[PDB]
């Protein structure tokens, strides 16, 4: 799926349609990529890291 | 005034420096405590005290 066109869902390149209308239900992902993260602004200082050590994080990190 | 590390780090090593000064001899250090396998009084050291607000709190426990 994509924004411009949230009214498709595609599988398999067979679009399909959704019974209802959205323009801002679909605007916040801040929460569907990790489980206890949220997005935020870019930061290159930040360091990569992998998707085990982030149970050792903190917060304001 | 020869250093470049920040309050962090030169904060650990300080509280490592603290923690084996305390490796002397005499009662109420570690050589004794082991000898007497106090496992125990270890962990009420005034040493670690001045150490735990670094470290990390969400996971301190475990």
């Amino acid at each position: 799926w994509s924004k411009a066109d949230s009214s498709k869902i595609y599988c398999h390149g067979i679009a399909i349609r959704v019974p209802l209308v959205v323009g801002d239900e679909h605007m916040d992902t801040s929460l569907a990529l990790l489980e206890g993260f949220s997005v935020c602004e870019n930061d290159p200082r930040a360091p990569m890291v992998t998707r085990q050590d982030l149970i050792d994080v903190g917060f304001g990190q | 005034d020869l250093a470049v590390l920040r309050d962090e780090k030169t904060a650990i090593t300080k509280g490592y420096e603290a923690l084996i000064k305390r490796l002397g001899t005499g009662d109420n250090d570690i050589p004794s405590l082991i000898a007497k396998k106090d496992y125990l009084s270890l962990y009420n050291l005034p040493e670690v005290k001045l150490m735990a607000p670094l470290i990390r709190p969400n996971r301190k426990g475990v």
